[PDB]
RNA sequence: CUACACAAA
């Protein structure tokens, strides 16, 4: 039914009441309001999932999910002659790459055409930051308030190929989404660990290695939505979540159907007593799926003989293991039965994200 | 001279085909395995000679070339004499029998791995090449069970290694210079590699009967992902229930009978010193395996510390051969990894502070050493000094002070109330011997004592 | 490095899903084995640890300097008052699984230093030929020469 | 430490890109210690005031190693600028660039 | 040579609110007057600039560098 | 190549 149930969602907001802050948001940005894009806390409640689905999530979404970063493409950076000195390539396309942006639209095109003329240092903003190409943005994906970087007197700094990257992050820091706030089980008793003689403990009454947790609540922030669109936002980060663990379950599901067919990436044997043993090798393949892939098979085999997955961090891929008192025939139904449970618990997820976030 | 003609260019030598860099560590890798950049996978070469019996092997060396691994570099041409390079072998694309093929650098290749200055016989060792095709990496991966071979850290030390290409040195490689022939050590006969730090306190936690939550015991799926990494065939749980509760010495013993072997010693764990204060559990002080079956105790730097004579390793190295022992050296620590995966270990600010009461009752320990210290003063001023013949009253005094600042063995006391042994992590790296002895505690936590400076 | 001298080599870089993090999201940016403590004693980086927990909640920047009067014990009721345990430790989670740690575990801010020690630099290959001596008619001596 | 203390990258010097220096790293970002101490009034702080686990994680800070975030990593954590130079004489009129 | 972008630890965004809370730093020491300036509770400004408690991201906004403070 | 200096284990 309702797994994802209650969501708090609550964006982090400047608090204007304060002098100093309201002072030199007005001096320094003519900012009176709260900034276009704001960070988005979205505090979700699980229940009767296993903690390797709720878990999967947050993983994608923090680093899994694909997203968009502002790039410099090669020869954007204009050298010149009057170029400062400090201000180099590497040090501002590490700025501009992580400016959190709320891209819909991968066409768009930005240029930082400054100049320092007084005799000061000046510095330069993300509101230096000038569309140059796709269509006229009729709402910024960006906030105005970041610092690029600082000219000394008479320098300029030109870089005229900012476009819009995209790709997952854990590849590359910049495309992470999403950060964790919290993270609980909310079916395990808790122990006030501000005792002396709990302090040392976690503070759950249950061991991990006996726990099996299904109500969870998982906090994540995202870094910049828009204002007025932020439960659209949330819905669709959280949809697009789902969305990519179903289809890279889908990938292993496809594999499962051709197994008939000796695919280098699915072996079988018949070790011995009954037993086949089947290694599912999935190259550039993380912890989500495996971890996903053996709390699954578990939950439809719980007398399995062994199930188990290794992400060894070299290697760069996922290799799990089932070895099953069945035939080859019967496991693979099972796979692929455990499979299409993952499937139905990741669309029921993203029904539930549509009937709440609404 | 050290740099003249004899010592420096006779004695030694300066040699091609050899890489250097720094050696990081890994958990991942066998103890007879050594992780190799890719980049210098590509440099370093393995000399080849076509012939019927290997030139489809080699073929797809050839074809790849320099440009996609595994590759080649150069093809020495028997009817020419002469060497190509591969770059600019377009027009030859024929392999013949007698031809010499330099392909690149795979894993399972036999590597020379060296760490100066070389002391002993294990600093030059044989380990299986495992190519690190991450571009981003270039260090030397080891096992840090691998270390104790080369007297190694991975605080900036760099090492030596070379690919034999030749088929007389592979050869000699593989079957005379392998790390498997220098477990045990030459010169103390007895072991050389087993658990070191992580694995050895992890050993103990998996072991251990008891955790602060209770039974140290699992459920069917973590006693299965312990088995995860260890690299061999898992054990069966399928007369294990989702419900069922699997103790650390069961998965222990599970490991253990590939290898069965009978131990009995009291684990490093159980001390005269921490007797008198803990509660040592009867189970855990006395350790047992017999045939493979951890019957009791715990398992730590005495039963799986590495050059430890007569622990598991050794009696497995001495029953099925140093290979299995290695192999068991392996499985053992990804065991104890993976228990800590969940466990959880740490070291806090809080694990080396003494409760008031104790900060008071080392105070007093102090206070009355010094006033041992100051009635030998008093002594002194009266002329009450009379030294034994052969002994000055200056040296009798110093002799005097140095035995009156000793700190007495009930400086634990103190020190032992104010920690608990099942969850500071600092009291558990030193009981379990992974890393800190006694001294260090008492430095830390109770006081230095009295500075010597050559006794 | 640490700036009480615990040198450490970088041996694994985890993405940000496979880093532990504790309850309320925080993660490390280094991890460092506690066995690197009890036989060196640079408990000053412990300290540090601690005193650094509650500075940041607090917001302020506080003088560690030797030989300025130190209790550990207030620095840890600190920590209790700033909300935290009394030792700096959290309720962690896997970031690969998502169990919890049974043990809770001391994470905090510690100044740390990159030793300008580089692997590119450090590192070397060469192969079987390249500049000889003209004398002994060895290989050259090392990376600058380009063989050795 | 006092060894480790000078070998830190950071800002090397403050007129850098005035010098054509060999061998030397420019540091980006650069922290003050949380809990710093009074070398820090005269002297610039090199480094990073990174969150330190104290915790084994799989056995890959063993022995002296460290398990560092790569995200990290990718968002400047001790990133920075490797410099070398190349200066060649042209001896006498005999030598010319080109 | 800047407060980052973002968070080095969480990749939270305190770039968004470095140069508001610089200024207001500035001027919030002022009004509560080099060492004593550091020991000044900044916890409510960084509050009300909408950043969390979060440990890494008050910690990499109060104590980084400004290149511009120095050169 | 011959000093010398700064470093690493
Ligand atoms: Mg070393
Ligand atoms: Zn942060």
């Amino acid at each position: 039914e309702k797994i994802f149930q209650n969501v708090e969602i609550k964006p982090f907001l400047i608090d204007f009441s304060n002098l100093f802050i309201k002072n030199a948001a007005k001096k320094l940005f003519q900012l009176e309001e709260q900034l276009p894009l704001v960070p988005v806390n979205v505090v979700m409640d699980f229940k009767g999932i296993s903690r390797a689905a709720v878990h999967g999530l947050s993983r994608v979404l923090q680093d899994e999910i694909p997203n968009y970063m502002l790039d410099i493409k090669p020869g954007g950076y204009k050298i010149e002659d009057s170029t400062d000195l400090f201000m180099t390539e590497q040090f501002i396309r590490n700025r501009i790459n992580f400016i959190p942006i709320y891209a819909k639209n991968e066409t768009l095109v930005f240029a930082l055409r400054s100049l320092n003329n007084s005799c000061e240092v000046k510095t330069i903003y993300s509101r230096d930051l000038i569309q140059v190409a796709g269509p006229k943005l009729k709402y910024p994906i960006f906030n105005p308030t970041f610092e690029i970087g600082f000219l000394q007197p008479g320098k300029s700094l030109i870089i005229e190929d900012i476009y819009i990257k995209k790709g997952i992050g854990r590849k590359h820091a910049a495309f992470n989404l999403a950060v964790k706030t919290h993270f609980s089980h909310l079916d395990i008793e808790q122990y006030p660990t501000d005792k002396k003689e709990y302090m040392a403990l976690s503070g759950y009454k249950q061991s991990s290695m006996t726990s099996d947790p299904r109500h969870h609540r998982l906090g994540l922030c995202f870094p910049a939505v828009p204002l007025p669109h932020i439960n659209q936002a949330v819905r669709t980060y959280l949809k697009n979540a789902c969305r990519i663990i179903i289809g890279r379950i889908q990938s292993i599901q496809k594999i499962y159907e051709n197994f008939e067919e000796p695919q280098p990436e699915l072996v079988l044997f018949s070790m011995d007593e009954e037993k086949t043993k089947a290694i599912i090798t999935i190259k550039d393949e993380t912890h989500t799926i495996g971890n996903l892939l053996k709390t699954y098979i578990y939950e439809m085999i719980p007398d399995i003989s062994f199930v188990g997955y290794q992400c060894v961090p070299h290697k760069q891929e996922m290799v799990l293991t089932i070895i099953h008192k069945a035939s080859q025939e019967d496991l693979i139904t099972l796979l692929e039965k455990s499979i299409q449970n993952i499937i139905q618990t990741f669309q029921i997820l993203e029904k539930n994200v549509d009937e709440l976030i609404a | 001279r050290k740099e003249g003609r004899i010592r420096k260019s006779l004695l030694g030598s300066q040699v091609w085909s050899i890489s250097r860099s720094t050696i990081c560590g890994n958990s991942d890798l066998h103890l007879d395995e050594v992780g190799y950049p890719i980049s210098f996978a590509r440099t370093l070469q393995v000399a080849e000679t076509v012939q019927h019996y290997n030139i489809n092997r080699l073929m797809p060396y050839f074809l790849n070339g320099k440009r996609q691994y595994p590759g080649c570099s150069r093809v020495y041409k028997q009817i020419t004499q002469s060497v190509h390079d591969i770059e600019g072998l377009k027009q030859d694309f024929r392999l013949e029998v007698g031809d010499i093929l330099y392909r690149d650098v795979v894993t399972g290749d036999v590597a020379f791995f060296n760490r100066q200055p070389s002391l002993e016989r294990s600093s030059i060792g044989v380990h299986r090449i495992v190519v690190l095709e991450n571009p981003k990496i270039s260090t030397f991966q080891m096992n840090v069970s691998a270390c104790a071979w080369y007297n190694a850290d991975f605080d900036g030390d760099q090492m030596n290694l070379w690919v034999p290409w030749s088929v007389m040195s592979r050869v000699e490689a593989e079957l005379l210079c392998s790390v498997r022939n220098w477990f045990i050590s030459t010169k103390s006969s007895g072991p050389v590699n087993g658990q070191v730090q992580d694995s050895t306190v992890g050993s103990f936690l998996l072991t251990r009967t008891n955790t602060p939550m209770g039974k140290n015991v699992m459920n069917k799926l973590h006693a299965m992902g312990l088995f995860q990494t260890t690299q061999t065939d898992p054990p069966c749980f399928a007369n294990y229930s989702p419900t069922d509760l699997l103790d650390g010495k069961s998965v222990v013993s599970m490991l253990l009978r590939q290898t069965p072997i009978n131990y009995q010693r009291a684990p490093t764990w159980y001390s005269e010193v921490y007797a008198p204060y803990m509660h040592y559990n009867k189970q855990d002080i006395s350790t047992q395996i017999r045939n493979g079956e951890l019957i009791e105790g715990v398992l730590d730097k005495k039963a799986v510390g590495a050059g430890s004579s007569g622990g598991i390793y050794h009696l497995i190295s001495r029953r099925y051969g140093p290979q299995q022992a290695l192999k068991m050296i392996f499985a053992t620590q990804q065991l104890a990894l993976n228990y800590v995966r969940n466990a959880g270990f740490t070291v806090s600010t809080a694990d080396m502070l003494l409760t008031p009461e104790a900060h008071q009752e080392v105070q007093e320990i102090i206070n009355e050493l010094l006033l041992e210290s100051e009635e030998i003063n008093n002594r002194l001023l009266h002329g009450d000094i009379m030294p034994p013949i052969g002994l000055t009253t200056h040296d009798f005094y110093e002799k005097l002070q140095l035995n009156a600042l000793k700190f007495p063995d009930r400086i634990l006391k103190p020190i032992m109330n104010s920690i608990n042994p099942e969850t500071n992590g600092l009291f558990q790296m030193v009981a379990t011997g992974a890393k800190g002895s006694n001294p260090n505690m008492i430095h830390i936590m109770a006081g230095i004592g009295q500075i010597e400076i050559n006794t | 490095s640490s700036r009480s001298g615990n040198k450490g080599i970088a041996a694994l870089a985890l993405p940000t899903s496979d880093m532990p993090f504790t309850e309320d999201g925080l993660q490390p940016d280094l991890i460092v084995n506690p066995h690197s403590h009890p036989s060196r004693m640079t408990n000053g980086q412990m300290i540090e640890t601690t005193v650094g927990l509650a500075n940041a909640l607090q917001g302020v920047v506080t003088d560690g300097t030797a030989f300025l009067p130190i209790n550990v014990q207030l620095l840890s009721e600190r920590l209790a008052q700033e909300g935290l345990r009394f030792n700096g430790c959290q309720k962690m989670f896997n970031g690969q699984t998502g169990e919890y740690f049974d043990a809770a575990i001391f994470i905090g801010p510690t100044y740390h230093q990159r030793l300008q020690k580089f692997v590119l630099d450090d590192r070397y290959a060469v192969a079987s030929y390249g500049p000889t001596d003209a004398l002994t008619g060895q290989p050259l001596d090392g990376k600058r020469s380009h063989g050795g | 430490e006092t060894n480790q203390g000078r070998q830190t990258g950071g800002w090397y010097c403050f007129s850098w890109p005035y010098r054509v220096d060999m061998n030397r790293f420019f540091q980006f970002y650069n922290e003050m210690p949380l809990v710093k101490t009074i070398a820090h009034n005269y002297v610039i702080p090199n480094g990073l005031n990174t969150i330190v686990a104290y915790m084994i994680y799989g056995g890959y800070n063993q022995e002296d190693s460290v398990i560092v975030s790569q995200s990290f990593i990718d968002r400047g954590g001790f990133a920075g600028t490797f410099y070398r130079e190349e200066k060649v004489e042209l001896e006498s009129d005999i030598e010319s660039f080109g | 040579m800047l407060i980052p972008v973002v968070c080095f630890t969480c990749g939270f965004p305190i770039g968004t609110y470095a140069a508001i809370f610089d200024k207001a730093r500035t001027e919030y020491i002022k009004t509560k007057m080099l060492d004593a300036s550091l020991q000044i509770e900044l916890k409510d400004l960084i509050t009300a600039l909408g950043i969390p408690m979060r440990v890494c991201c008050r910690t990499h906004l109060i104590t980084t560098l400004d290149y511009r403070k120095y050169y």
